[PDB]
């Protein structure tokens, strides 16, 4: 379930997206597992 | 706002449309390629089409903005 509101960024890291989330390269926020 | 000349490559906007900047990326897996926007990149594998890139199965598409 880990998913933010704003997780359609372009993030850079994980603290460059708000909320518990981590970031992926190909500019997705957020770990939809659990 | 992105600074690195080697990335410019990357930094190009929807090939097909060059209308609208590259807000569509493939995820397949673990990793996704950023090639072309929102719209077409649904339109391709609507089209039976897989990565332009890499032909690995497109799974989903992300809609980035910056808003
Ligand atoms: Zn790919
Ligand atoms: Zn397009």
């Amino acid at each position: 379930g880990g998913v933010c509101p704003n997780l359609y960024l372009l993030c850079r890291r994980d603290s460059d997206c708000p909320g518990a989330c981590i970031c992926r390269h190909d500019s997705y926020c957020g770990s939809g597992s659990d | 706002m992105y600074s690195g000349e080697d990335c410019q490559n990357l930094l190009k906007p929807c090939s097909l449309c060059e209308k609208r900047p590259r807000d569509g990326n493939i995820i397949h897996g673990r990793t996704g390629h950023l090639v072309t926007c929102f719209h077409c990149a649904r339109r391709l594998k609507k089209a039976g089409a897989s990565c332009p890139i890499c032909k690995k199965e497109i799974q989903l598409v992300i809609k980035v903005f910056i808003a």
